[PDB]
């Protein structure tokens, strides 16, 4: 039961799930095809989550593909786990976003939102019982910027009791890939402030620094950029698909975490990360992977906690593991950066025990964080914003699409209302 | 002809049972499948074969813990339709275990009561091993023991607890289930029972030689606990105490009913040697602060009543010179005017073992047990000062006031063992 | 029914320790494993099952030596609450000893008496087996004896300890241990003993025809001292002499209780023919210089009080002449004012062997020793004219008018043999 529905959205978001999807097809035992050879029966006994159980020994991935140009709905039939998907679900347009929220949102948004509410509405009838939510799209982009945002929105008019989270990246902050990139956060700004009840944040930056410093690799390819984001979404729930010495799920996550509901945009953490042969020198144990996460460079939002003060700290364990070998690792470590956190929380480590690990090493953790040093990201997009709106450059787009300037500016200052939050708990203590 | 059923609620309580029903059928002989190769009621029920099966009613709002007693070794001893399993969790919101989910699978668990009852005619006490950190334990607990009363309102409803930690604290809103719990265990509870996960693990680390204990060996020390408390009822010893004397004995007024459990000795394998664990050598170890399974210095207060509850092998006599040595000591002191303040049962049956000679459960209802709730009252306060979490809550239907209802309330708790203290 | 429990402080006592205990489990027949196959309550208990636990607690601030015990041969014998070891030691430093880092393991040391003082009921003494050589031998041997006769006051404390020596000397600060031990130890223990190392080499050299000796056999001289001291309580001689009695014979002034321990007869095992040890031929030997274990010349002062601890084959009118002798001669001289200067006791048990008939231990409280201490002193005066080494003490915590307060503290004790020695 409490079966969960997958949407993507984007070019880049794709592209993880093109790698996701992978990842639990190794944690179930599924092929490339769609039938089942796993040994562990833990596999069969919550196997129903995201997979429906199809007719003769099939098992098809419970996810919605969403694109605007048939390139990328061919580039993952043609390459691994195409075939497994449904064809019925490569659901996706013909013109693309050309760049622009605007397209995405409110001229070709219109267009194939009718052909993916269908398809929500026929698994969510299909499932069970219904548990949340999921979309892996850019902030970047045309396609994730309003296509999915889109979404989210005729979703809350639908349900209001399940959860929703989207693993959106964050525009990044030095390097200028999208040139248009405040004009696709800011608006996409707005939509994630509303209605999504946890969203997760991801830096282009670190994802190429943790795949740099820790690894030191030569040449990353998106293979393994993306890939530890696909790690990082797999120990989110990984408590749910097997028993564990202290079971989680995603609503177990959002109660636990977000303290008013405009504060709920996370960080996340993943350990361990060694070399391809600097990998046995170091004792790969409980206190290594206590160590490793809570330092300012495994965040994969870039990011210094000792800029910035935390809130709410959750801590998902994979693999057999004892226990004050855990605890006291999850207490002392807030007395050594005591004053980094808040006052007005008593014990804010959420400790989560499952009883599988990875297939691969023996013990990993997964770091779900959430502090006020994403704020100051914000104040570079927002100058990022300003910069391109003070001479009101790139306007006729949208204005060929037909919007204000409050429309503009009112986002800017529900961006600023996050900026007036995130400050505001954090000049408290 | 006398009987004690059982209720498990919570994911924490599952796992306490998975470790009690494992040593009941180790004590008469049963196996897992319910199958032996004479007084037993209070536990067991025999079938028309020669089976016999718990008393023992499961209930969880995730169907996850459930599946692993269905699926796992003990699978055949229970009745299925004793298993009872919910869709979707409280997810540590005692709002949702109170009124969101938990309100629809009422109906079963309560039906499940009565279909027990029918057999049972010397109902003498219920067990609810109910943990105050998950919301399904805490939430479900308060609706279920509203109806009790007024299902039975005069037989016997006992709880075998675990406290939150002042300390080692998992989850974040565990100061927000004790306050809003407050009101229904203290009104319909007779005898409830308070244990800490902190003080287990100097226990497993010190006097056990494992420094790093598992939630199952967690589990080991309080279901030796609840076995010596039920020692009369399923056996014979020279001075049978049986349950319904102990909330007439530890209770000198009808609010103050939070003991404490202590089992003694607790040694380890090899340390089995090096000692000879006479009546007067280990009761001394009871009161030692270091021993016990509460986070509260016995020495930070008096003792209202104390109990002892002895078996294996033991003399009267030789506990009489051991009981008037702890009269006639300084540090250990009572109430001063409860000057008759031990209550002793002694079983002639060994302590036995899970894969010695005696054994002593200590229960003493003390006023070193009331600065946990100021240390608990303590954490409360900050997170409700920044009106934190009330979103979720009042996201499910739940009065602001009925926290401040229930604020006051800790402090009318406070103040009884603060005005038993002086004299 | 009689008991006399012991300590070991510091390495140089625990290898005390490692042949005291082999030579005890000797006696009794006890095996390493606390295994045999009546009346020795004064050195063992028993337990449940038959095996017998010594009644010594180690103590040490550094883990290398009792891990040397935890790992030895004698490994099962002891009870590993009573192995307690500290994580960095004194390491030479009496002030580290006495205030940085004794202070925190105080209080487990302290506990293990009393829960050993359970079992026990005829307290009649303490064994402190402290070196005045090492940091922590000194530095935690104050600390220890503060508590007790604040616990105790009235009980006995003996102390078998170790004397510096005047020449071979190890360590540096082996002055320093002496002066500020002094208050503790004339103002605590009831009967101290001093045991130079520096006799024993001769003993060995020349009695024991072996001139390179080992610390294993070093222990074993003392080790047979420390069993004929308790030959009255642990056996049945006729005239058994206890250990309440001994500090009431030998001390004939509470300040003075510094007696020496002299064993008779010493021979190898080529020598044990050649002669034939009748009782007033080995008494002679005891009052030889050379045969004693303290660099003292007992012809340059005079004896205040003599004792004879008899063993093996003894018949008193025998030794009554022997006594006869004694007296009447002149290079053996009293203090006059004191004519009954004798205390014998016989027991009739052999001297046993570690891998002959009779043996004399000879407790002479006489006014030779007081030269030792001028010995010392002597070293301790250049030492604190330089000020040399004084940024440790006071880099750990102590007054530089504490070496000052103990300095005149010597010339009080120093100017007490003096004032006894004339009529
Ligand atoms: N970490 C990654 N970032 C990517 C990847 N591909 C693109 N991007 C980033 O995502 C942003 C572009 O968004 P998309 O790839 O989703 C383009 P989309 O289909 O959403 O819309 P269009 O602009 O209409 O094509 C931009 O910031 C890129 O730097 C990728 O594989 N990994
Ligand atoms: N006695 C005991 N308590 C445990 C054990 N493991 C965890 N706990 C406690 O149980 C608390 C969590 O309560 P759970 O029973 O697991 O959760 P729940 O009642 O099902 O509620 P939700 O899962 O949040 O809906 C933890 O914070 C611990 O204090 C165990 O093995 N034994
Ligand atoms: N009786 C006896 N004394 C010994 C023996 N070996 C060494 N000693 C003496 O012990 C002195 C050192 O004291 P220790 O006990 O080893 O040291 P400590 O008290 O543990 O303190 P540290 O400085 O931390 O080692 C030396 O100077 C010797 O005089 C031995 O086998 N027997
Ligand atoms: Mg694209
Ligand atoms: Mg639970
Ligand atoms: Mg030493």
């Amino acid at each position: 039961m409490r079966e969960i529905v997958h949407i993507q959205a984007g070019q880049c978001g794709n592209q993880i799930g093109a790698k996701f999807w992978e990842v639990i097809s190794d944690e179930h035992g599924i092929d490339p095809t769609g039938s089942y050879h796993g040994d562990s029966d833990l596999q069969l006994e919550r196997i129903n989550v995201y997979y429906n159980e199809a007719a003769g020994n099939k098992y098809v991935p419970r996810a919605i593909l969403v694109d605007l140009e048939p390139g990328t709905m061919d580039s993952v039939r043609s390459g691994p786990f195409g075939q497994i998907f449904r064809p019925d679900n490569f659901v996706f347009g013909q013109s693309g976003a050309g760049n622009n929220w605007a397209k995405g949102h409110y001229t070709e948004g219109a267009e194939l939102v009718d052909s993916v509410l269908d398809v929500v509405r026929k698994e969510s009838e299909s499932c069970d019982c219904l548990q949340g939510f999921q979309l892996t799209h850019s902030l970047g982009g045309g396609t994730g910027s309003g296509m999915g945002t889109l979404l989210i929105s005729k979703i809350r008019e639908e349900y209001p009791d399940r959860i929703m989270n989207t693993f959106s990246v964050v525009p990044s902050p030095k390097v200028s890939d999208t040139v248009v990139e405040p004009y696709n956060a800011t608006l996409s700004v707005h939509q994630l402030v509303e209605n999504t009840d946890e969203t997760y944040c991801i830096d282009n930056e670190a994802l190429y620094d943790i795949c740099f410093r820790t690894l030191k690799l030569t040449t990353p390819t998106y293979g393994d950029l993306n890939h530890l984001v696909s790690a990082t979404m797999s120990g989110v729930t990984t408590c749910l698909r097997f028993p564990g010495q202290l079971n989680a799920d995603l609503r177990k996550l959002a109660v636990n975490m977000v303290p008013f509901p405009r504060l709920h945009f996370f960080m996340p953490g993943f350990a361990p990360l060694t070399s391809r042969g600097s990998q046995q020198y170091r004792a790969l144990t409980v206190p290594e992977l206590t160590q490793q996460m809570f330092d300012a460079k495994n965040m994969m939002a870039a990011c210094d906690p000792r800029h910035g003060r935390y809130l709410t700290v959750a801590a998902v364990f994979r693999g057999r593991m004892s226990m004050k070998e855990v605890d006291e690792q999850m207490l002392n470590v807030q007395n050594k950066n005591s004053s980094y956190f808040v006052e007005w929380i008593p014990n804010n480590v959420k400790t989560a025990v499952c009883d599988i690990p990875p297939r691969g090493l023996k013990m990993s953790a997964t770091f779900i964080g959430n502090s006020t040093a994403i704020q100051e990201l914000f104040k570079r997009i927002s100058e990022q914003f300003t910069a391109m709106f003070r001479r009101k450059a790139f306007l006729h787009w949208y204005t060929g699409e037909g919007m204000d300037e409050m429309e503009f500016t009112e986002a800017e200052s529900n961006m600023n209302d996050l900026v007036s939050e995130y400050q505001q708990y954090q000049d408290a203590t | 002809m006398r009987e004690c059923i059982s209720i498990h609620v919570g994911q924490a309580g599952v796992q306490i049972g998975n470790a009690c029903w494992e040593l009941y059928c180790l004590e008469h002989g049963i196996q897992p499948d319910g199958q032996m190769p004479d007084s037993f009621n209070t536990f067991f029920s025999e079938t028309g074969a020669g089976k016999h099966v718990p008393r023992a009613v499961f209930v969880d709002l995730e169907p996850t813990v459930i599946d692993e007693v269905r699926t796992g070794t003990y699978r055949q001893l229970f009745h299925p339709e004793q298993l009872i399993t919910g869709k979707e969790d409280a997810a540590n919101n005692y709002a949702r275990g109170h009124y969101t989910i938990g309100k629809e699978i009422i109906d079963l668990v309560l039906d499940r009561i009565r279909k027990l009852a029918d057999q049972c005619t010397g109902l003498q006490g219920f067990l609810v091993f109910h943990s105050f950190g998950g919301g399904t334990g805490s939430g479900f607990t308060s609706l279920l023991m509203e109806r009790l009363s007024v299902d039975y309102g005069k037989k016997s409803k006992l709880e075998f607890s675990i406290y939150p930690a002042p300390q080692v604290s998992t989850a974040v809103v565990e100061p927000y289930n004790s306050i809003l719990t407050t009101h229904t265990t203290l009104e319909h509870s007779d005898c409830a029972f308070m244990v800490d996960n902190e003080a287990i693990y100097d226990i497993c680390r010190r006097n056990l030689d494992i420094e790093r204990p598992t939630y199952t060996n967690l589990n080991r020390l309080i279901s030796q606990i609840v076995s010596s408390i039920t020692a009369s009822l399923r056996f014979d010893g020279a001075l049978n105490v049986d349950l319904t004397e102990f909330q007439t004995n530890l209770v000198p007024y009808p609010r103050i009913h939070f003991p404490l459990a202590t089992y003694a000795p607790v040694i380890s394998a090899e340390k089995a040697y090096h000692e000879q664990l006479s009546v007067a050598e280990i009761t001394n170890a009871c009161f030692e602060p270091a021993n016990q399974m509460v986070k509260c210095d016995p020495r930070h207060g008096k003792y209202m009543a104390c109990c002892l509850l002895y078996r294996g092998d033991v003399v009267p006599k030789d506990v009489n010179a051991a009981i008037a040595t702890i009269k006639t000591k300084r540090s250990i002191q009572f109430v001063d005017w409860c000057p008759t303040g031990f209550k002793v049962g002694i079983n002639y049956q060994p302590p036995t073992v899970v894969p010695v000679q005696r054994a002593v459960c200590m229960l003493s209802n003390t006023t070193a047990i009331a600065e946990a709730w100021a240390r608990l009252d303590h954490k409360f306060d900050l997170m409700y000062a920044k009106r934190a979490f009330v979103h979720w809550y009042v996201g499910e239907g739940m009065e602001e006031g009925e926290f401040s209802e229930a604020r006051e309330d800790m402090a009318a708790l406070e103040k009884d063992y603060e005005e038993v203290g002086v004299d």
